[PDB]
Parts: C-alpha cells; structure tokens; sequence
RNA sequence: UUCGUUGACUGUGUUUACCACGGGGAAUUAGAACAGAAUAUCAAAAAAAA
RNA sequence: UGUGUGAGAAGGAGCUAUACAGAUACAGGCGAAGGAGAAGCGGGA
C-alpha cells in the first residue's frame, strides 16, 4: 500500500457547468430576482397604493372565515394526537430494564463511522420506499387536478431543482470522483 | 399444526427454547398492517380559500412574475405547453374500499386478533417480529416498520389452575407498521397457526374482536369518523 | 355548534361569530410616524384594514423587507373577542365596518 | 425558567392547572371564585381535591390571587417560583411551611443589586427541573 | 560565558504584591462599601495544574455586590459570615444585617461555617 | 504476554538540588534482588557499567 | 451536616440552632438538643406567635 | 457502501478582539458567570471568504424554490413542530374568547402565546429565512413531510405537491408517523445551550429472566447457576456497606518500578452532575 | 423581528473600602436625600344547563 | 475563625503601551439540542 493517503471532498469544476453557467447569465439573474420578489412594486413613497380599500376588506373577511373553520376543524385531530401520544410514554416506562436502550432508538439507527487502516437489534440499513411517498403515490391524481398556473409553477420548479443538482447521478454512479488527496486540496 | 397455537397460547405443550419472564409474566410481541387510502380527497375551505386567493391575485396584478427565461427550458422531462399553442375474497383482496384505511386482522383457529409470538431470553424484540413475520403471515412478507418503542401495552393472568405451572401471566407490546404499496398478499405456510386472515376497517373493527381486546389499542390506531 | 368531526367539517359560522373573529390593532406609544406624519397614541385600537396601508402589505405577505413602516414595532395584532368589555363599548364606532 | 410542563392535565375526575414534566409537582393558581366572600379560608370542594391529589401521591404548591396581584413585576415572581419550588422539593429539614421566611424584590427593604437569580445562569448548563436540591 | 540579564532584576522589582485573598473574618461588623474579599480578571494559563490557591476566587452569597475587578463586596450593615457548597466546592460570602450590639459569647453559633 | 517496554528518555531541564524523599513501604520482588541501605546519587555511567558486569557474569 | 437541630420562636420569628456530631460527639449531641430542648419548653419559646386585626376581611400576609 | 479516508479539516479560525495577550481568555467556564465573565467576540472581526457563486448564488436558488413552495407552509410546519412538543397529555378543550363557541387550533400553542405577548411580526419574519442557517436547514430538511420522510425527499423534483396538497387526515398521519421515529434517549454536549431539553423516557429497575421447562418436576426452573446469597446480592446490587477494597491489577506487573500511589493533579476538579434514565417509581 | 435609544446627561454635599505621602487611581455603597431634562417596561380580564 | 506573603545578576521561550459611535455600549426579546444519512458552503439569535 502506499502507506500515506487522505482524501478531502472535493468538486471538480467541470461537472458544474450547468449551475455556473445558469449564475454567471444575467438575463437570468434578473429573472431569477424577479421570481424572488413576487410583487417588485415601488414602496419608497407615500404616492403609493397596492390596493384600494375596498379590495382588502374582502381579503381580510376570507382570510378570518378560513382561519376560524380551519382551526375548528383542526382541534379534533389534535386531542386524538395527544391521546395517543400519551400512551407510548407509558408503554416505553413499563418495558424491561435490559430492553430500554432499543426502546430509545431511532428509525434511522445506525453504528459509529469506523475509519479502518488500508489492507443486537440492528440488522439492515434504514432506506424509505419511494412507494409511501406522498408525491408519488398521489401525483397522478393531483396532477389532473393542476391548473394552469400550478402546472406553471410546477414546471419552473422543476427547472430549478434541476439547475441545482446536475450531478446527482454522477455523484451516485462515480462517488470517487468527488475526493481529492488532503494535500492538494490544502493547496488550491 | 395446533401444537404451535397451544405453545402459544397455554403452556401445557413446553418449547423448545427459554421464555423471557417479567414479575412472573412472560414477554410477547404483535403487529398491526395498515394501509393508506387510495383515493386523494380535499376538504371543502380549502378549495374555497384557494380559489379566491387565486382570482384576487390575479385581479389585482400580485402574482407571481414568471419569466420566458426559465418556464422553457429543453429538458428531456419537457411536457409543458401554453394553452394557445395547444390548440394547434370479499375480505382478503386488497383493493377493498379505497377511500379507507384497512388493518389486518388473523384468525386463530375461532377467535379474530393480531399475530402474537413470545420473545426468546437474551433476543430482541426486532428479531421476534422478523420471526413472526417470517413463519406466520408469509416467508417473503416484509412490511415496512414505523419504529422500534411500543405504543401500547396489557396484561392477561391465567386461571387459578394453570398458575401453579410458574408463569403467571403474559405481557403483550403491541407494534404499527404499513404496508408497502405494489407488494402481494400474504401467504401462509403449511406449518403456521393462522387459520384465516383478513382485512377491517375502523367501523367493523369492533364487530370482530372483543371490547377487551379493541381498547387495548383503539388509543393508538387514526381516526377516521 | 360542533358535535362531531363531520359537522366541525361542515361548519357554518355565523356573523357574529365573523364579527367576534374580526382582527384588530392597538397601538403601543404615542409616537408619530415620520413618513405618513400620521400621530398614534396608548390604548387606541384602530382596524387592520385602515390602521396604515403599508404594513397590511407586510402582514398579508406581500413584502420581504419588515422596515417598511416604521411604526411597525409599535402593532399589536388581536381578535375582537379577546379585547376587554370596556375596550369594546369605548371603540364601539371605530370598530364598524357598515 | 426551562421548567418542562403541561398545562390543563386530566387525570381522572380532576383537572389540574399546571404538571411538571421532570417531576411530581402540580401548581394550583386559585382564584378568588375558589374562597367564600369576604374571607381567606378555602372551599369544601377544593378542600378535597387538595385531599385527593395528595393522596394521589403528587405535591401541590399553591399560589393565591392577592399574593401574585401584589408582585405587579416579572422580577419579584421570578424568585418567588424558585423558592416555592425550593419549598415543596426539598427533602432535608422537614417541618411545617408556614411560617416561613420571605424576602423579595421591590416589596421589602433591601438592596438593587442584591439578586438571586443571575440571568442566564446556570452551572453545568443543568435544568432547573434537573437540579436537585 | 554569557548572561541575559531579565527585565526584572534587582534593583528594578515589583515593589506592590498583589494582596489577594479575604480581608474579613467570621463575626465581624462591616457596613456598606466595605470591600470583603479582593480578586483580579487576570487569569494565567494551565490555572489547573497548580498547587497555589490564589489562583481560584469565591462566588457570591447574600448581601454582596460584585465590582469590577471581581472584587466582593458588602451591601448592608451586618457581620460576616462563610459557608461552603458541596454542589461546586467553592466558599460563599454571606452578610447577615444586624445592628451594632454587644456580642455575647452564646450567639457565636449564629455564625458558623455550614454545608449547602 | 511478555513484552519488552522502552527505558524512559533524559529530561534536557535544569531542575533544583532539593532533597531526597523517603521510601513509602518496603518492596517487595520474586526472586533474586538487589537493594540500597542509605541514600545516594547514582549515574547513567555507573548503572550500565553494573548492568554489563551482571550481564557478562551471569550468561546470555 | 450530620447534626441534630432543634427549632424555636424568637422575636416573633421561627429560627433554629443546629448541634453538630463533630463537636460533642456521637451521644453527647442528642442529649445536648434535648437538654436545650428542655430549656426553650420552660422559656415558653416554642409556642407559635399570631396576628389579629379585628376586622373581618382584613388579615396579613 | 462507499470507503474512502474521510481524513479530518482543521478546525477554523475563531479570531478576537486586539486586546490582552498576557492573560488567558479561554477558561472554559460557564457563561455569564458572576467570578469568571467571558469575553465577547464582536462579529465584524470574525474571518469570512469572499461572496461567489457557491456562498451566495445558491442560496438563491434555495430561496427561490421556497418561495414557489409558499412560506405558509413552512409556517404551518414550525407551529406544528411547537405545538407537538407541549400536548403529550389529554387535555381539556381550550377557547380563545371567554363566550362563545369558538375553538383553537392548538391548546398548548394558545396558552403559550397568550403568556408570552409572542410578537405577530416575528412569527411572519423568521419565515422568509434571513439568516444562512435558516436556508442550510431548508435544504436539508425542506419537505413538508419532513417529520415522516426524513431528508429522503431533499432531492425530489415533484416535492410542490407536498406543500400545496397535504392537508387533512393527511396531516394527521404525518403527526401520528412522527412521534414512534423521535429520539428518546440520552444527550451529549458540551457547548451552551438555551431551550428546554426534550422529554427522555424512564427505565426500570425489575430486569427479565430466562427459564426452561424440566420435566423432573414438570416446573419452569431458571437458567442461572445456583450461587450463594451473597454471590447473588452482590452480583444483583453491589458491594454490601459503605466503602470497599480498589479493584484489582489485570495486566502484568510493571517490569521497574513506577509512583503509581501519585494523584493525577495535586488538586482534583469537583465532582460532575449525574445524567441519565431516571428510575421509575411504584404505581 | 431584519424591533428601541444616546445615560458615554447637567448641579448641590466633605461621610466611607485600602493607607508613609502623593494618584479615593488594579479602579468600594442607592453618601438610599434634594433641584432639572431623556429612554425602556405597564397593570387587569374570575364565574360556561348541579 | 485559618488565610496573605517570589528575597538573592536563581529557573522559564512571560510581555504587544494596542481595539470600539457599536451585528464591540445597548432596555425588551431571541439564542447553539446525540449518532447515522444528504450537501461539499470554515455560519447560533
């Protein structure tokens, strides 16, 4: 062996052309701005109105009816969470003494990371289905019921989560490339 | 085989492996199979509050400015287009009620409940709910686990006959877990005690096992009234 | 009322109820604000529609900057139904919206 | 003061108004409904419930109107829960608590700077629910 | 050979000594702005690898007030009294008020070092 | 099991002249053992020199 | 502090005085307190002070 | 799974004020403290790298994608998140007007609240994440069912959805999904903390035994060995009175001898608060 | 909260920690009073067909 | 009721006269929360 290596994470320049590319526009940079600040009204003087006083009082009646609806609807379910939560306490307390260090774990319990030098209860690595996900088990159904500027939305997000990660398969399929020795990477 | 429900229920038939105790009470475990709804369903103020947020918006030129730039990018995923342009086994199947969430239920020889299994000395309690799962419901049955804490718990004594064996009761940890959707049924095997299986919902829970036994965990399943 | 989960569902409240849900804001000091030259004193109440045009803006979500209104530190936010009987009965007029 | 607890507890047949978390200690904020009329004695009915939870096997610190009206300020009720706490916590020295000393802030003759409670001040960054007394 | 002379060397020394350390005892009537015990922020370095006990300053108890320097000291008319803490082994100044009497010898008890 | 442990390493500090300590209780050795009476300094020089005489009296 | 207190009324006020094992000794220390025990029972120091108003209503805290 | 030397970074530069260099500032005591007050480190000296690309320009894209995600979802999750940590009991239904027939979405929430005067404008502000923290933990955990999903969700392109349709007895489920996936044990820290510490379950003291059927006497007998009380006190409990011998030497003895009857420091530190499971009283 | 502010103000008095003196100055109280101008925080809201 | 105290051209690697009109004073308020995993941005209110 060589004896003598430590890599550090590192991202080659080359596999981020897409986002820098996307940054260093400014066409895009003014859109991407634009989107940030929905409105993007004047508001540095008086001589300003976004709305008269006959449109907010509307707003403002809708806003209280669904706030008072939703709350009454809402405070059902939320004894029913507390009821139950009351009783999971009660059962981890009643539990054998040997048996209480599993009944404080985790979902996602996993050993201590163990840097190895060169050449229980805990069985399998936790790993959530795509099938209970939420989006992906109803997205067909909600998509239909999409409007146009949903569907707009949609698309746009789409686009920039995308923008974001470019690389996420490359990362996944070639995590090696990612790393880069300690000493060169202390040097840059 | 009903020398393995009687190992599981009574003591008369001894096992081939040493019972966990607690203050004269014997360790057990269960499960409970729940899937989700199928159908996607939206309450009324929603929609309401929605739709007039979005008339508003637009009446008053508040929303969202969104640029050409950015809404038309090639992407092989590209399925967008403006509107203008586009002008150019009635208890045991699992596809039963859709808009409700079903649990299921086993049936040990005359009596509805949930599987059980006594835990082994020095085992834990993930290992016996693999073991169950694995022999009594199916051998490549697998359902996905929502954690390893219990939710609730009860205690079941022995007459005053049976207690001069040593045990004096039993110590049952209920556990929830779900179903992964686009998995197959259960299957039992040949040497297993299950008799039948089935698939409830909420409103004929009750109607199968007994208050006894539906209070001890009615404090832990959703509601659905 | 309520009795059951479909009837909180659906629910039909009524306009006093509206009226009991109403927002309404008090104010903290007796300060001016520099922009508008709009006085405040202590323990008025005024509506959140016409309290100041500005800071709805800011209230509703439609401004990423909590400047805005100078003033803005002095808002107290409560429901009708919360303020106290004789609160009420003095700003009885100033609460209407007929 | 990064005390853990539950507010409005149900219990049985009883309601009570304030349950720690780490501990045995419910707080019980009486008002005047809960007194005769122009008198300082307590009620039959809260009489028993004081009863009841005792012998439930829970401590019940009280706290009347007319005493936390008087510590207009945050200042003087700030170390007045701890000592209270202090009070019905303590293992050591039992003996009645009635006549017992009370020295706080803005009420008594004493000095500005003479504190109890440093702000933000904690040795060991250990709860005061976790600290024992 | 050769010799540094340090900066420090006669007769060029440090003439004031830094007096640290309590400058009342135990039943002893002080008023107030009264210094009880003189401190110093300076603080040297590894403070746990040293057998000095300089080096480790009181906290305060009842009736002090705590100056600049990290000095104690008292805030009204009474005697002084020490106590000790199990929870972080460490003396606490403690004033308890009181008016200017003969002292008898059956209230010395009153003041006594105790454990908290 | 056996293991050869390393002699510890000269100390490069000028170090007072103090005094020598007494003994905290009598030591106790399996075997064959060598002990002093009184107190004394020794040398590094002088040790070696014990330990090659013990070495080539008593074999390899 | 491994030491036998005993309490007592003075000056309107409740107080006590401790009797430390490390003073007396291991049988002295009880016998002391009872003794000083003795001597509050005949001072009449133990017996718990009041107050009254004469008003009905008023009372103090 | 993927293995590589991970290696260590060096740890970064803190920086502080041009004043004191004789004295030493770092004495690893508590903060505020009346004795031994702490130095403050303004932020304006503290060393930070140029603005860029990878500093600020995603940071824009996070914000951006919040926004198109709505920030009232993000509000409804945090209120969640705080009302969920202060309901674990039954509690007795709570109104916000003193008449009426109103209710509320959140007892605790609304106690908490009507206590504490929680300013209307802070609620709003803390939403639109001014702060790089703020973006770093929407990146990390931004979904909506965050508390169900995990940071699984992180990388979705459909992830909207969640966000604009997830209401209901859908909500329910993420609440109920939640609590059997917290953490329930034990916290190790040392840097300080202000807020109140999560709820940790209580042990017991009653541990299990293992038995076998004997057909000599058609009994259940224990596994164990037979021992002597003492034997089995000992083991159970502990050492019987007040104090005991040192343990014994399980290595070799030292080949020369060593000072090994010298404390580690002439003055040891005070002893350290006990943190653990609590014992479980009696019913 | 991305919150306020300039008190880092202006006068009367000869009592006090330490003490060769000097510099009350390795740096102590509300001298708890008196005569002006500023900033910050309020308090209260119990009783729900027995 | 039990503490203060570094003299000798003795030892050591003591040593820097500096900062701030404020995210360095600053009322009120807030403030860091194990391990594994994602990201490769030396970020607590």
């Amino acid at each position: 062996p060589k004896h003598l290596t430590r890599y550090l994470p590192f991202v080659p320049t080359s596999l981020v052309h897409e986002t820098t590319s996307f940054l260093h526009d400014a066409t895009k940079l003014r859109a991407l701005l634009a989107l940030i600040f929905s409105p993007c009204k004047p508001e540095a003087s008086v001589a300003d109105e976004l709305a008269s006083p006959a449109a907010r009082l509307e707003f403002q009646q809708e806003k209280e009816r669904y706030h008072a609806i939703r709350d009454q609807h809402t405070d059902c379910y939320r004894r029913h969470e507390s009821a139950a939560a009351a009783s999971m306490w009660r059962a981890i307390e009643a539990l054998p003494s040997d048996l209480y260090e599993e009944a404080v774990q985790s979902v996602t319990f996993a050993p201590p990371y163990e840097n190895e030098p060169p050449p229980g209860f805990y069985h399998e690595r936790f790993a959530f289905p795509r099938a209970l996900m939420f989006h992906e088990m109803y997205g067909e159904q909600i998509f239909q019921s999409l409007s146009q500027l949903e569907r707009r939305k949609l698309q746009v997000f789409m686009n920039l989560m995308h923008v974001r990660y470019p690389h996420a398969e490359l990362k996944r399929d070639k995590p090696a490339l990612f790393w880069l020795p300690e000493r060169q990477v202390l040097s840059r | 085989g009903t020398s393995r429900r009687l190992s599981l229920f009574f003591s008369d038939p001894p096992p081939a492996y040493a019972l966990s105790l607690h203050a004269g009470y014997k360790i057990q475990a269960a499960l409970c199979v729940d899937r989700l709804p199928l159908v996607y369903r939206e309450p009324r103020y929603e929609k309401r509050w929605r739709e007039f947020k979005e008339q508003w918006e637009a009446q008053t030129k508040n929303g969202l400015t969104l640029a050409d730039e950015i809404t038309f990018m090639k992407f092989p995923f590209h399925f967008f287009e403006t509107e203008e342009a586009q002008k150019k086994k009635g208890l045991r199947s699992l596809e039963r009620e859709p808009e409700r969430t079903l649990y299921l239920i086993v049936r040990y020889g005359d009596s509805w409940q949930f599987p059980l299994e006594d835990r082994i000395h020095g085992q834990s309690m993930r290992s016996t709910l693999k073991r169950l799962c694995s022999e009594q419901l199916g051998s490549s049955y697998a359902p996905f686990l929502l954690g390893y804490s219990p939710f609730s718990y009860a205690k079941r004594t022995y007459p005053k006959k049976t207690k001069e064996a040593g045990i004096l009761g039993r110590k049952i940890f209920y556990y929830r877990a779900h179903h992964i959707p686009g998995s197959e049924n259960l299957k039992l095997p040949e040497g297993s005690p299950v008799s039948d299986f089935a698939w409830v919902t909420l409103q004929e829970l009750p109607a199968y096992i007994s208050p006894r036994k539906l209070a001890a965990v009615s404090a832990g399943l959703l509601l659905e009234e | 009322t309520v009795k059951s989960l479909a009837a909180a569902e659906q629910w039909e409240p009524s306009p006093l109820t509206l009226k009991q849900h109403q927002q309404v804001v008090v104010w903290k000091k007796d300060r001016t604000c520099i922009l508008c030259k709009k006085e405040v004193q202590g323990g008025n109440v005024e509506k959140v529609e016409t309290a100041c045009e500005k800071a709805w803006r800011f209230l509703s979500g439609y401004s990423r900057s909590a400047h805005v209104c100078p003033i803005l530190p002095q808002m107290r936010i409560l429901r009708y139904g919360e303020l106290p009987l004789r609160d009420r009965a003095k700003f009885d007029a100033k609460l209407r919206r007929e | 003061l990064r005390i853990a607890h539950f507010c409005y507890a149900i219990r049985g047949p009883l309601v009570f108004d304030v349950l720690e978390r780490d501990r045995p200690i419910v707080w019980q904020c009486n008002t005047a409904d809960r007194f005769y009329v122009n008198s300082a004695e307590k009620t039959t009915a809260v009489k028993l419930q004081e009863r009841i939870t005792q012998a439930m096997g829970l401590k019940v610190g009280n706290c009347e109107y007319w005493q936390w009206m008087k510590m207009k300020r945050k200042r003087t009720r700030l170390e007045y829960i701890r000592m209270q706490r202090y009070y019905i916590l303590k293992d050591r020295r039992q003996h009645d608590p009635d006549f017992e000393g009370w020295t706080l802030p803005l009420v008594h003759h004493m000095h500005r700077r003479n504190r109890l409670h440093y702000d933000y001040y904690f040795p060991n960054y250990t709860p005061l629910s976790r600290v024992e007394y | 050979a050769s010799y540094r002379r340090p900066s420090r060397a006669s007769p060029t020394g440090q003439a004031r000594k830094p007096h640290v350390g309590v400058r009342r005892l135990a039943a002893e009537y002080v008023w107030p702005g009264v210094v009880l015990v003189k401190q110093r922020k300076v603080i040297a370095f590894n403070v746990e690898t040293k057998r000095r006990n300089r080096h480790f300053k009181l906290y305060p108890g009842e009736n002090v007030k705590v100056s600049k320097v990290t000095n104690l000291v008292a805030l009204c008319h009474g005697r002084v009294k020490f106590t000790h803490d199990v929870s972080r082994d460490v003396l606490v100044v403690n004033v308890l008020p009181e008016r200017r009497e003969e002292l008898l010898r059956e209230d010395l008890w009153r003041y006594r070092t105790e454990h908290v | 099991p056996p293991f050869r442990f390393k002699a510890p390493q000269e100390v490069r500090i000028k170090v007072p002249i103090g005094r020598i300590p007494p003994a905290v209780g009598p030591e106790i050795r399996l075997g064959k053992s060598i002990v002093a009476v009184a107190p004394h300094r020794v040398t590094a020089e002088q040790l070696e020199d014990a330990r090659r005489v013990l070495r080539r009296v008593l074999g390899r | 502090n491994e030491a036998w207190e005993v309490y007592f009324y003075e000056n309107l006020k409740k107080s006590a005085k401790p009797f430390p094992v490390k003073k007396f000794g291991i049988a002295r220390a009880k016998r002391e307190a009872l003794l000083f025990l003795e001597q509050m029972k005949l001072e009449g120091k133990l017996e718990k002070p009041t107050f009254s108003s004469g008003v009905d209503g008023v009372t103090f805290d | 799974p993927f293995k590589i030397f991970k290696a260590s970074p060096p740890p970064a530069p803190t920086g502080r004020k041009p004043t004191g260099y004789r004295g030493n500032h770092w004495h690893k005591k508590v903060l505020y403290d009346p004795v031994y007050p702490t130095t403050k480190v303004p932020a304006a000296l503290v060393p930070r790298y140029p603005i860029d690309w990878r500093n600020g320009g995603r940071a824009l894209l996070i914000a951006a994608l919040s926004k198109l995600e709505g920030a009232s979802a993000l509000q409804r999750r945090i209120f969640l998140r705080e009302n969920s940590r202060e309901s674990q009991v039954p509690q007795t239904p709570l109104s916000p007007f003193q008449t009426g027939s109103s209710a509320s979405g959140g007892g605790a929430y609304l106690v908490s609240s009507l206590g504490r005067k929680r300013s209307y404008v802070g609620r709003i502000a803390v939403s639109l994440m001014p702060r790089h923290r703020q973006i770093a933990d929407y990146q990390r955990v931004g979904g909506f069912c965050s508390p169900r999903c995990f940071s699984e969700c992180s990388k979705e392109l459909r992830r909207c959805l969640c966000a604009w349709r997830c209401t209901g007895f859908h909500e329910h489920v993420v609440q109920m999904d939640g609590m059997l996936g917290e953490y329930k044990g034990e916290v190790k820290t040392e840097k300080p903390l202000f807020s109140v510490l999560r709820r940790q379950a209580r042990r017991n003291a009653d541990p299990s035994e293992g038995v076998a059927f004997c057909a000599e006497s058609a009994k259940f007998k224990s596994v164990r060995r037979a021992q002597h009380p003492a034997f089995e006190a000992f083991d159970r409990q502990g050492p019987d009175g007040p104090s005991q011998k040192p343990a014994p030497r399980k290595e070799p003895p030292l080949p020369f001898y060593s000072a090994s009857h010298v404390p580690n420091v002439p003055r040891p530190p005070p002893p350290q608060p006990y943190t653990g499971p609590l014992k479980v009283r009696e019913g």
